[PDB]
């Protein structure tokens, strides 16, 4: 009942998960797809780190703000050795200025 | 006699209750075992209202007491199989009461 | 009098829960005994396989409070026309202010504590008289013997 | 017309006659545009009116009815008032 | 099992295979007929569009055959024309 | 669940079932159907206690485990005479003979 | 409903279908329908229990879960056996 | 031999569950359709037993030899197990006739030499003496099974 | 879909017998293997139900969604019916872990919004909040089937 | 064959070794091997019930027959849950 | 049929099972095995009544549905001190804290 875009750099994964499901279970789903184990992944909602033990619900993701048409964005960072990769989600292409026909 | 057996058996079939619905509509032809296996396991002597006219066309029934013995058997077969107070249960209670008034009018009047 | 009718003719139906409550669909069997069925969460709808002449009834799974289906108390699917599904719209009724208050008090206070509320004795009995499918079925019968 | 319900603390509530009649006890008392409730406070009688508004509006409404909310803080006194009124 | 859609500006979109197949053009491109292709590349579709094309797949898959009520699939004016173009090309 | 009952007044004994969830009132209506006397002319007792028309058989004490088909629970019946109701009177069933020495 | 009347003269009102479990009652009712049948040699403490069996048989026939033992106290056993034999069941 | 086990050589794990008040005597029909007594199940007990597919079983009150039921029927034949999941044989009292039930009780209270002292009809005395019997019941079940239906 | 019914068109009469103290929710896995809730069985009842050969079932506490057992296993698949005789599904409590059982009791006494108020460790609070769930358990049962079909 | 579990208040519980081993924590503490283990933070009304569970689990695991509900009174529920988790029962 | 027991003396509590058909003496022997004190130095009580070594646990009152694994029946134990037996004394288990407000 929660729709998500999990984005790291130029990669964006579109997926669902339950409000009741946990940040850890989400890392496992990513593991299943990108073949990268759960403990080196770090998931952010906006600029705040999400604890593996909290439910997506308690992180702030709700059905009413994570709808299939307007998915909520979870930020993703990987771990190289000791250091944490910076939360870097390179933005999408920009839409052209609103055509004069539509004003 | 065969004409009276046709009258008694055709009156019970043609009989509609006080909402206009015909009761015998379910009792006309039995279900295939493939359809409903529980009924056949429960019921010793599966008989319907065609199986009775077939007998009557063959005149398998000897007296009007032998025709009654197997109309009570299916109407009682229905009661055993169905839930008490079901649509089909209380109509086999009425079909026994409409057969016992239909035989009493034709056989002595 | 109030029972499903063994029919052999399927009638696909859509149970749409437009109440704020979890809805308990209640199918009356052929003998006319209430049969609880799987609950519908608020704001959900399901297509369900039922039969023509089958009689249904809906209620708040939690409180057993009375609900309505297509602005009435009983739902009986008509024969489908051209395969299109019949729709059962389940909604709150307009409860009396009293019955509604009872609902809320009942939901806040443990039944053994109804006795601690500084209210009239009659109200204690009313509080204790929890709503019930069977009581309501008995009432609905007398309301159909009164229309005859 | 309209009708005046007066709470214990002496607030005046002007509501349509037909809205008020939803209460059998008021129906009885008006059978006169005034009624005084010595034992019903305003925060209660105010909400009793809000119910009249609700009941009148949503009775016989086909699509959808919204739950008539009652806060815990008011629940008991409202239940009392409700039973007295027969609403 | 998932599929990778790649925009002109080179964003990668990983979406369920079944979600993607909602597009006739994609179904065609995916379905050497010995085994399945994970990537498909759209030379002329930018990210801000292909992102929203996916959001539609999410929507269509979820709300198709859902009984009580479906919500309107929103499209902002700023994206409307390019999406219409992309939409027609994709057959979604 | 189902509750199995003997409703008995004097030398009359009615055997019937109802639901735990069904009410003392509908039980009076079953009696009305048989003995042709309305629920306002009937009093129903469980032992010596009067049963309120509004209470469910369950709440009165008729559980599935005390109202079994082969051990039906006994509901006492009284009818109204004018201003007063007759005493609850259930004439007892015939006594069995002293246990034969063969069965000891 | 049907009325079964014991020797001592107790009246037992039981569903018709429940009573018909007895082939002998079936005969007495089905052969001239009346509502009453009189048992001059069956006392109440017995005919009461005979009804209780009808209740039991009707209810637990075709039962999937599990069936409980139909209890008979020694004191009533012999007279019930007699009554049971005289009735089909 | 209509009513008999069939030599399968495919094992079928089964659970004999005694939901009767009575001590239960499980009776395995042999391939020659001969009843073979097996160890008794105490009341309210359940045991996993090793049997084979197609093997035919029957249950009875170990004491009185009274008839019991398994899965609402007189005979139990294990299906082939799916995914090792054990088959279940639920053994229960049947609805005895009031007469047969009375006989049971009288038989249990009165010594057989005293059946003669009861002020009952001779036919009833013979019925009291006629203890229930697996073989008599097997013969009956065959004629009811030789009739394709029941 | 490892765990799913198989369309067969051969009927299999079954007896659902609830020998748990709980109201039982029978859950039929459809052909895609999606749980489908069916009418509940009150404690101590048994009902004859029409299912087909190869159809896969699962049972649960209709209230708590707690895990039950059928013929001392987790899944029930009706055997081919022999001679019209109905198959039997005996539904019972499993032996819950003392922990899981305690959670059940606490969960049954405290409103879910108040789990937060209990003077216990957060990990226990997480366990309390993790309501049992057919789907979570189905996922686990799949990995437990690919683990005895690996070797 | 037997092992001694001792509660905070100082009650002694003598239970079969195998019954106790149902607890990973106890399995660890025992795995030569000792006879006593002391629980300084588990009271008797709790450790008593923890044993009763061992009795229950050992007996009803692998039973074809219906299993009965392991009862827990409200008053004990929370402390038992605590104890349960520590023990790994 | 099995019976599940708590044999308790003072602060000691022994958890063990035994058959309904097994005897009070056999139980004393189990205690001997654990507490190293012979059957002639032991008295076993069910509540306040002394149990004779020769009676079966069944006959004493311990049954399938009063001595369940999760509700074990309590047998009291007394040891002999020279000429006289100590009083039967079973020190009670610790009391549980009053219900936290959420569960009241
Ligand atoms: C997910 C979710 N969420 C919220 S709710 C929900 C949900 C809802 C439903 C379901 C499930 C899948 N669906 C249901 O539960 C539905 C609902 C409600 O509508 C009843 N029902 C049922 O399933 C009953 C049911 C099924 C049935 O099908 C008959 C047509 C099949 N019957 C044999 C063929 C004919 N019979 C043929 C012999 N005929 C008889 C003839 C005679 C007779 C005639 C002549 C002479 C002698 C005779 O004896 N006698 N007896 C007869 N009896 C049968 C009769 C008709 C019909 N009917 O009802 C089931 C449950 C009981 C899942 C989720
Ligand atoms: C604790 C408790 N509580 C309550 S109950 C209980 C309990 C329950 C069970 C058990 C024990 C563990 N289990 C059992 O007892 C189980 C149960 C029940 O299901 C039968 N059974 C048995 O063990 C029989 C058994 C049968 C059999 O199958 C063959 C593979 C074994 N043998 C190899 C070869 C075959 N023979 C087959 C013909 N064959 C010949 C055939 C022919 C022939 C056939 C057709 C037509 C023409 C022909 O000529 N001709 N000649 C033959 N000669 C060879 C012969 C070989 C037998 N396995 O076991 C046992 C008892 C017989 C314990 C407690």
């Amino acid at each position: 009942d929660v729709f998500l875009m999990i984005r790291r750099h130029k990669t964006t994964i579109f997926t669902d998960a339950k409000e009741s499901s946990t940040v850890f279970e989400l890392k496992r789903i990513v593991e299943g797809i990108l073949k990268r184990p759960p403990d080196e992944q770090r998931l952010y909602k906006d600029d705040q780190l999400l604890d593996d033990g909290k439910t997506l619900g308690e992180c702030g993701f709700t059905s009413q703000t994570a709808r299939p048409q307007a998915p909520a964005t979870v930020g993703l960072a990987f771990r190289a050795d000791d250091t944490f990769e910076a939360l870097c989600i390179e933005p999408f292409s920009s839409p052209p200025e609103l055509p004069d026909v539509m004003k | 006699l065969t004409k009276q057996m046709n009258a008694i058996i055709d009156t019970v079939i043609n009989y509609k209750d006080s909402s206009g619905r015909q009761l015998s509509e379910v009792f006309i032809q039995l279900p295939s075992r493939k359809e409903l296996p529980e009924y056949y396991e429960l019921i010793r002597k599966p008989v319907d209202f065609k199986k009775i006219k077939e007998r009557i066309r063959n005149h398998k029934y000897r007296s009007l007491g032998d025709l009654e013995k197997d109309v009570m058997l299916l109407c009682h077969n229905a009661q055993t199989f169905n839930l008490e107070g079901s649509q089909i249960y209380e109509d086999s209670i009425v079909l026994q009461s409409v057969f016992k008034s239909a035989r009493q009018k034709i056989a002595k009047e | 009098v109030l029972r499903s009718v063994n029919s052999r003719e399927p009638s696909q139906v859509i149970f749409c829960n437009r109440s704020p409550r979890v809805v308990l669909p209640v199918w009356l069997n052929f003998d006319g005994e209430p049969q609880p069925y799987p609950t519908l969460p608020p704001g959900t709808g399901r297509r369900i396989h039922s039969y023509r002449g089958h009689l249904w009834l809906f209620r708040d799974a939690g409180t057993h409070d009375g609900l309505l289906v297509n602005q009435t108390e009983l739902f009986v699917p008509s024969l489908n026309v051209d395969g299109q599904p019949i729709f059962a719209n389940i909604t709150l009724p307009v409860y009396t202010l009293k019955e509604r208050c009872l609902q809320v008090v009942r939901s806040l206070v443990k039944p053994e504590n109804y006795r601690r509320l500084d209210i009239v004795r009659s109200l204690y009995e009313d509080l204790e008289d929890h709503p019930n499918v069977q009581k309501d079925l008995e009432r609905l019968t007398q309301e159909r013997i009164a229309h005859q | 017309m309209y009708v005046k319900l007066i709470s214990s603390d002496g607030h005046e509530f002007i509501v349509k006659r037909e809205h008020a009649l939803t209460s059998g006890t008021i129906k009885a008392m008006l059978s006169t545009n005034e009624v005084n409730f010595r034992e019903i406070p305003s925060h209660v009688l105010s909400k009793v009116c809000m119910y009249f508004t609700y009941k009148v509006r949503y009775t016989n409404s086909s699509t959808e009815i919204p739950e008539f909310p009652i806060a815990p803080e008011i629940a008991l006194e409202l239940l009392m008032a409700a039973n007295f009124l027969d609403c």
